[PDB]
């Protein structure tokens, strides 16, 4: 487990919370996200 | 005019406190869907003060 996604429709039209862990550190971001289908991280 | 400046007239609920709404997504006033296109009871739910 790496992170969380947070918000209403997770769709871009309405903004949306993105938390994760990278590696050592820990990023978060609130955007009109548009997330692929089936979200992963690729390692 | 400058308008440049905006402000939302249409919303579906009230906002909470420091709810940050920015969607500019078409609404609907109707009983008939509006299908994400302009008209009358489908209204643009932003204006601008001029
Ligand atoms: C992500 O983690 C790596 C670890 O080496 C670091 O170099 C990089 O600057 C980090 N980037 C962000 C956006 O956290
Ligand atoms: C928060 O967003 C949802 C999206 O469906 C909406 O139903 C709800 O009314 C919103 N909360 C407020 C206080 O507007």
């Amino acid at each position: 487990i790496r992170g969380w996604i947070f918000g209403t429709t997770l769709d871009s039209k309405t903004q949306s919370l993105l938390i994760v862990n990278n590696a050592t550190n820990v990023v978060i971001k609130v955007c009109e996200f548009q997330f692929c289908n089936d979200p992963f991280l690729g390692v | 005019g400058n308008y440049n400046y905006l402000y939302r007239l249409f919303r579906k609920s009230n906002l909470k406190p420091f709810e940050r709404d920015i969607s500019t997504e078409i609404y609907q006033a109707g009983s008939t869907p509006c299908n994400g296109v302009k008209g009358f009871n489908c209204y643009f739910p932003l204006q601008s003060y001029g």
